[PDB]
């Protein structure tokens, strides 16, 4: 994995680890899933941080979060799972998700962006180019290894 | 950051078991 693929990974990890304290905790996380308009309980948000906690001392650090990110085979979801994924994503449900509505979302993650890093953002994952994600293109940046 | 990194940041964070 590259050294710019780490920093990335580092840019994801600093979304979650609210406080910066070089961990993310299972309210953080809590506070993550709830800015995307998802409900989690307490033990739907440890079963998930314990996945990943591989030193089982409660939280994920840095290096964990990179082991994550990092290593997965193949084996993915459901249509179901990827459904409610970008769902958070289309706000207005219209099957296309927008600059605005990424904006939008990362906003809600604390997340200070400009144009220029949303339209690169969507440019990313948009393949027939007409500046949106449909679901089709979201599935692909969410399945594909 | 990167779509990419976000998405698989939640994707692979959700995962309960
Ligand atoms: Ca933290
Ligand atoms: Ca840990
Ligand atoms: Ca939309
Ligand atoms: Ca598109």
């Amino acid at each position: 994995l590259t050294e710019e693929q780490i920093a990335e990974f580092k840019e994801a990890f600093s979304l979650f680890d609210k406080d910066g304290d070089g961990t993310i905790t299972t309210k953080e996380l809590g506070t993550v899933m709830r800015s995307l308009g998802q409900n989690p309980t307490e033990a739907e948000l440890q079963d998930m941080i314990n996945e990943v906690d591989a030193d089982g001392n409660g939280t994920i650090d840095f290096p964990e979060f990179l082991t994550m990110m990092a290593r997965k085979m193949k084996d993915t979801d459901s249509e179901e799972e990827i459904r409610e994924a970008f769902r958070v994503f289309d706000k207005d449900g219209n099957g296309y998700i927008s600059a605005a509505e990424l904006r939008h979302v990362m906003t809600n993650l604390g997340e200070k962006l400009t144009d220029e890093e949303v339209d690169e953002m969507i440019r990313e994952a948009d393949i027939d180019g007409d500046g949106q994600v449909n679901y089709e293109e979201f599935v692909q940046m969410m399945t594909a290894k | 950051a990167t779509l990419d990194a976000l998405l698989a940041a939640l994707r692979r964070i959700q995962r309960a078991d």
